[PDB]
């Protein structure tokens, strides 16, 4: 048994991470209070859940987790919320005044007031490890904390911490839920920064899951809520191989094995099915063929790109429920037929199956229906290129005018690490296409 | 995160006891300073404006100066008066004569340091101070030329705090005295350095306005005082109450200003409406968002299609159909995208407040940095050199120390400013 | 088409379906990132407050 | 108020859309980097699709399919029909053809053309026009890069007066709902000078494309035969009509290609929505049986035409989509049942 340690910065990290540990606390059977009947390794344990929970001789099971934020007010509304027990306060870690959507002003001006305090904090908990794996880190592209600090925290992780892994679960910025302007500068930025520190890291759209509430959610203008837990339903699709009984993805080395051939191409796409609406009142379940085909609509996936149009370096299905692997095989030859699936040359054409047989956990007063089998898919296509070519433009003009660039001078930026981050942009943007053309 | 304000002169002072009378109640604070309210989400952000005091009490994080007794006289024996916070009131006696060097150079500069001493002491008392306001004209002698003294001193002590202004830019059409326009070129110097964001609100756009939609045919200052104080809440309305998401000023300054100096915002109010009479049907989000648009409703009397967007805010406020504004929005936009600069990918953002403001169950407040400001400056400098090219009334300012170069410099920065302006209208 | 690895547990199971086969700096470098930024600051406040002396010494003369 | 944008200047076709758009007083033309368009003309290379699509609250249609160049690029068009099964090696009305790469499937084309020097057949081939492998393989190493090597129809069917030769141009509109509308006027484009059995070096006679004609207009205003002519002369010397001799087989050959690829590019559930505008260019020989050379992916159109094709281009393919406030296509559409 290995642990992970998870890091969660900034707004959307830490409200994503919220509703994470909230479902995972549901998967597992463990309450509020911390409390987890059906463990009897009371005050100990190497079961797989261990690899995210921690105990204490009174049965607590404490997430491995911690809180960063530069601003205390949502991180407060942990410390009072239901599961204000379950973590303890020296996982949480809050400054007094953010980064304002700067960039510069989370890594360089704000950062390093407060990394080493972070650094210690997470340096307390790895402590309490047996062998510890590495770290999953929660953030957004477009605040001045997620992008600013988080790249700061991962450089110095790598240092403190070179043998052991990272991962990320990054949120994309989308104008339809932000009142940001400057977030393509941030996202850049962050980008060149932590590409060579991260070895694989899942990218989330906020329009993509925006309008997948919309669809299939039937909700008129979703809120964070409504993101945050249909995001943590694929984050803990993602995670589950970690956290259960199994044999795919077992440990975060296996997840850059099966997913990053190429250490800099290493934004894996997901796409989930099936998602239904709560209040659907009458509901046919969808086959393991309907819901593996709907892995290859567009409109269910994480970032809104056409893989039709580049090539897969790998594959994996992750699914939950009712499945078995001879329908699973089934329902993958149909869809070779019918679908344009092609792979780079040097990489084999096939897909890595797990299967949970317990079915995804949904929170009670939520959006999501209960489903019978559900699955989330894991491809490394060089179509999620697109995304980065969205975002480049969008720095590109606002840069050619250099607006808003005095705000990231002003807290010690030079305007060269623009053109060196743009230029890093550029380069993984041909990357990306010499593999997919 | 406090929010430490000052107001400034005859102007300032009348119109920032307007904004304290408006937000007390929207509050619910009464003339005593005591809560009577029926809602939590009316306190839940007061820390913003108001000190809590001995017997649950809200006084008002304002700072009330003044060069002459009459105004701020007139403001403790007015509506709210006694809300404030006595030893806050700090003022002279000889006045300013509507003269910028006798408010920045020698009777301003006796009386700054005791302003200031109030200043730092309602500072000290934030646990977490997030900026200054200030609310003052730029056609007097002290909201002018003290106001941006204040405002030069204060960036001196608290160099990285957010200033932000509502500023009364003159016009001849409302106006006092002839050097008014010397009086705003010297002062607006200074805020395009020592300011975040200056809300410029042009005093004939609001005599227009009361004349020819409020069809008030001889408007008052107080009629003029009723639409700055109805903008001077929409604007702060996100700050001052919980909602979709909390950005700090330096936050808000950031994703509004891309470039240091042209932060001088167009405000406008959407319905337009005047003291007293009743408004009894309620706009619906189209119309709110085409009027908040229109330029007969902005407070700068600038044609907003004579320029470009580099940035909107846009804030409703009642009970409405976010998606309803939503879809409005984006519509003004994709109609009339030619006025937004393609540069700035999304500019245009949007915030919504449930608590509607008194007597509106709806209204929509405009925040617009538009390139046509410049129109604004090009009136001024006008008027400026109009006067100047003969020296006139200049012996007013040459009798506190000031020269000839000291006016040729300020006529020389705000022909820049116009220059800018005109750099980005291109682009 | 080829089933391998198949692997059974009572949580579950997994394999893998092939259809065909194929044809950092130092923290010393990190201090002083940061400081030469901190310092690349101060300079810039300098150049602000010194800004304001003079301002200030040209109230004294008028 | 419909919005546009233009980035194809040398577009014929779309710069006469761009006026029937103007011209209806509801839409309007925003400029190039405007990202707030409903519709875009976009440019022929590298156009960016990936940025189509993400502007909330903006229905965008653009007038090119991702992905239609495998069918529009000779190397790529080869590769597609022998190596779809539903376009299959053995397709029937494809002529004979290989890649070939500058120093693959030179060897291939070495047997497949050996028992046709030495199987007693006839034996043409092009690109140059010869009969001996070696004139080509010479002159491909010589240019550059890849070419396609491809059969030689030594019969095709001759226009008398004139002993002549010609290709059929059929203008073919996708829209957004993936309909297959085939414009009811095609052309001829053909030769004036009478076809050449034996000398296949000059090439005015055996090459019929309207510039590389440019005896030209005597027979016809522009080396142009338009299908009422068409249609009367095989009735008069033929006895049949165009329908049934050629035109079925058009159809067939649309339809095929179209539904070929109709997977890899349909934009059904996208985020972003395409139309196209094709050109077929056929080649009818002797038994009268046509033969597809290549698909234009940007084609031009005639000049009586423009006017008629442009405004049905506006009425299905973007109007259908941006509705505002008999048919001149023949839709293309079959399921016969097994
Ligand atoms: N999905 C999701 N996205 C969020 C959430 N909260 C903020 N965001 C996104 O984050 C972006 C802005 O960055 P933030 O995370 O809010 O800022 P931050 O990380 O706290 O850093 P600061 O700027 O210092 O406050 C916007 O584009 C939002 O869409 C959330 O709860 N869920
Ligand atoms: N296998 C074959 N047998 C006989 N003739 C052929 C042939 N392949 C091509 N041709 C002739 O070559 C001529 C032009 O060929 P091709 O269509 O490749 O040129 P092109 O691509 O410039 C036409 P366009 O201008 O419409 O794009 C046609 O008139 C056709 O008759
Ligand atoms: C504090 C805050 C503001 C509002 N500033 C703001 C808002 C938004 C923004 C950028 N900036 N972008 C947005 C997107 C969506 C929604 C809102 C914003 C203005 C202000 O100025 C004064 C000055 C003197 C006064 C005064 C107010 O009241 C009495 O005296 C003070
Ligand atoms: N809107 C408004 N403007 C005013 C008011 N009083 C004065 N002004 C404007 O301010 C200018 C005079 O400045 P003044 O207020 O005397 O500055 P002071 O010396 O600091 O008090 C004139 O151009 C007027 O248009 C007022 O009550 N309301
Ligand atoms: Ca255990
Ligand atoms: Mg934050
Ligand atoms: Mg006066």
């Amino acid at each position: 048994m290995r642990e992970c340690i998870s890091i969660h910065v900034g707004q959307a990290g830490v409200q994503i991470g919220n509703a994470c540990w909230e479902l995972y606390c549901l998967e597992h059977g463990i309450q509020p209070d911390g409390q987890m009947p059906s463990d009897k390794t009371i005050g100990g344990g190497d079961d797989s859940f261990n690899t995210f929970f921690s105990e204490t001789g009174a049965g607590k099971h404490v997430p491995r987790a911690v809180f960063v934020d530069l601003e205390p007010t949502v991180i407060d509304e942990v410390r009072t919320g239901t599961y204000r027990q379950l973590f303890h306060p020296e996982q949480l870690i809050t400054g007094k005044e953010d980064a304002a959507n700067n960039y510069a002003r989370g890594h360089y001006t704000i950062g390093k007031e407060i990394i080493d305090l972070v650094l210690d904090r997470i340096r307390k908990l790895a402590d309490q490890c047996t062998g510890l794996q590495g770290f999953l880190v929660f953030h957004s592209f477009g605040g001045g904390t997620g992008s600013g600090f988080t790249s700061l925290l991962m450089e110095r992780l790598s240092v403190d911490y070179g043998k052991k892994s990272k991962l990320e679960f990054s949120i994309y910025p989308a104008p339809q839920v932000s009142t940001a302007v400057v977030e393509p500068y941030n996202s850049i930025l962050t980008t060149h920064t932590t590409l060579e520190h991260s070895d694989c890291a899942f990218m989330v759209d906020n329009e993509a899951i925006y309008d997948i509430c919309r669809r299939n959610l039937d909700i008129e203008r979703p809120t964070y809520t409504n993101l945050n837990r249909l995001i943590s339903q694929i984050v803990s699709s993602i995670t589950a191989s970690l956290r259960f009984d199994g044999a795919l993805n077992v440990d975060l080395t296996e997840f850059q094995t099966n997913l990053v051939p190429y250490p800099r191409i290493h934004f894996p796409l997901a796409t989930y099915a099936p998602v239904i609406s709560a209040e659907k009142a009458y509901h046919e379940q969808l086959s393991v063929a309907e819901i593996t085909n709907a892995c290859f609509e567009p409109a269910n996936q994480m970032v809104k790109c056409d893989p039709r149009h580049g090539k897969y370096m790998a594959c994996c299905l992750l699914y939950r429920g009712d499945v078995v692997p001879k329908d699973v095989n089934a329902a993958i030859a149909t869809i070779k037929t019918k679908r344009s699936i092609q792979f780079v040359d040097w990489c084999p054409t096939g897909f890595k199956v797990g299967i949970n047989y317990q079915p995804p956990t949904v929170v009670p007063g939520g959006d999501l229906a209960k489903v019978q089998r559900a699955v989330c898919m894991l491809s490394n296509t060089t179509a999620i290129a697109e995304a980065w070519a969205r975002l480049d433009h969008k720095f590109d003009l606002m840069y050619a005018k250099r607006a808003f660039v005095h705000w990231y001078v002003g807290e010690g930026m030079e305007e060269g690490e623009f053109s060196e981050a743009r230029e890093d942009m550029a380069a993984l943007e041909k990357d990306y296409e010499e593999v997919g053309v | 995160r406090e929010i430490v304000h000052i107001q400034a002169g005859q102007c300032g002072n009348q119109i920032g006891a307007k904004f304290w009378e408006v937000i007390s109640d929207e509050h619910g604070i009464d003339p005593t300073g005591s809560y009577h309210g029926d809602s939590d989400l009316q306190l839940e952000r007061i820390n913003v404006y108001y000190n809590e005091a001995a017997g649950n009490k809200y006084v008002p994080r304002a700072i009330l100066v003044d060069l002459e007794p009459g105004t701020m006289d007139s403001v403790r024996s007015g509506p709210f008066g006694q809300i404030f916070r006595p030893d806050n009131f700090v003022f002279g006696q000889s006045g300013a004569g509507n003269n910028w060097a006798k408010g920045h150079y020698t009777e301003g500069a006796e009386l700054v340091d005791s302003v200031l001493d109030v200043v730092r002491k309602e500072s000290e008392s934030c646990d977490c101070l997030q900026g200054f306001q200030l609310t003052h004209s730029l056609g007097g002698g002290t909201g002018s030329g003290m106001g941006t003294l204040l405002i030069s001193k204060i960036r001196e002590e608290y160099p990285d705090r957010i200033m932000n202004t509502f500023s009364v830019v003159p016009s001849p059409k409302v106006s006092d005295t002839v050097v008014e326009p010397y009086n705003a070129t010297l002062s607006v110097h200074q805020l395009v350095e020592n300011t975040d964001e200056t809300y410029c609100i042009d005093n004939e756009a609001l005599y227009d306005i009361c004349f020819r939609t409020l069809k008030l045919t001889t408007p008052t200052y107080g009629d003029l005082n009723h639409l700055v104080s109805a903008t001077m809440s929409g604007v702060t309305t996100c700050l001052r109450f919980p909602g979709q998401l909390n950005a700090d000023l330096r936050k808000l300054a950031v994703n509004m200003v891309p470039f240091p100096r042209l932060h001088f915002f167009m405000p406008g109010f959407a319905p337009l409406t005047s003291r007293g009479s009743q408004q009894y049907r309620a706009l619906t989000v189209p119309e709110l968002t085409q009027q908040m648009f229109d330029a007969k409703n902005m407070m700068a009397a600038c044609d907003p299609r004579h320029g470009r967007y580099l940035t909107v805010a846009a804030v409703f406020r009642g009970r409405m159909s976010m998606k309803e504004v939503d879809e409005q929005m984006l519509n003004v936009q994709n109609k009339n995208s030619s006025y937004f600069v393609e540069w700035i990918p999304n500019n245009v953002k949007t915030a919504v407040c449930d608590i509607p403001p008194r007597g509106l169950k709806m209204s929509a407040t405009f925040i617009g940095n538009s390139t046509a400001i410049q129109e604004l400056f090009k009136r001024i400098s006008e008027q400026f050199t109009a006067m100047f090219r003969r020296k006139a009334f200049l012996h007013w300012y040459t009798g506190e120390g000031m020269d000839e170069m000291e006016f040729t410099e300020a006529e020389s920065n705000m022909n820049d400013l116009v220059s800018e302006y005109q750099q980005y209208q291109d682009a | 088409m080829e089933v391998i690895e198949l692997n059974k547990c009572t949580s579950g199971q997994s394999f893998e379906v092939i259809l065909k086969p194929p044809s950092d700096p130092s923290l010393e470098e990190i201090q002083k990132k940061l400081e030469a930024a901190e310092e690349r600051r101060k300079y810039q406040e300098a150049e602000l407050l010194k800004h304001l002396a003079e301002k200030r010494e040209h109230e004294r003369e008028v | 108020m419909y919005t546009f944008v233009v980035r194809d200047e040398n577009s014929s076709v779309y710069a006469e859309v761009s006026r029937l758009l103007l011209a209806t007083g509801q839409w309007k033309r925003l400029r190039k980097d405007n990202p707030r368009f409903n519709l875009m003309l976009g440019e022929r290379n590298r156009l960016p699709f990936g940025r189509l699509g993400h502007e909330p609250g903006l229905v965008q249609l653009v007038n090119y399919y991702r992905g239609a160049d495998k069918l529009c690029r000779k190397a790529s068009l080869v590769k597609l029909i022998k190596t779809s099964p539903e376009l299959s090696e053995s397709c029937t009305w494809f002529p004979e053809s290989y890649v070939i790469y500058p120093t693959d499937e030179r060897e291939v084309f070495l047997a497949a053309y050996n028992r046709r020097r030495e199987g007693r057949e006839g034996n043409v081939w092009i690109a140059l026009i010869s009969s001996e492998a070696s004139e080509l393989l010479d002159f491909i190493d010589e240019q550059g890069q890849v070419h396609v090597i491809q059969k030689y129809l030594e019969k095709p069917l001759l226009l008398e007066p004139g002993h002549r030769k010609f290709d059929i141009r059929s203008w073919v509109l996708v829209d957004h709902l993936y309909n297959i509308y085939l414009y009811r006027e095609g052309v001829l484009r053909t030769s004036s000078e009478p076809y050449n059995s034996a000398n296949f070096q000059d090439k005015t006679c055996h090459l019929t494309n309207h510039c590389i004609q440019k005896n030209y207009g005597r027979y016809e205003e522009g080396n142009e035969m338009f299908f009422e002519e068409f249609n009367q002369y095989l009735m008069d010397a033929l006895n049949t009509t165009l329908e049934n001799s050629i035109l079925l087989q058009i159809k067939h050959i649309i339809r095929s290609c179209l539904m070929c690829i109709e997977p890899a590019i349909s934009t059904k559930h996208l985020h972003y929505q395409s139309f196209q505008l094709f050109g077929f260019d056929f080649m009818v020989d002797e038994e009268l049986k046509v033969w597809l050379i290549e698909v234009n992916g940007a084609p031009a159109c005639a000049q009586k035409l423009y006017a008629e094709l442009c405004q049905g281009i506006v009425d299905v393919a973007i109007s259908s989509v941006f509705p505002l406030a008999t048919s001149i296509f023949i839709k293309l559409h079959h399921h016969h049942h097994h």
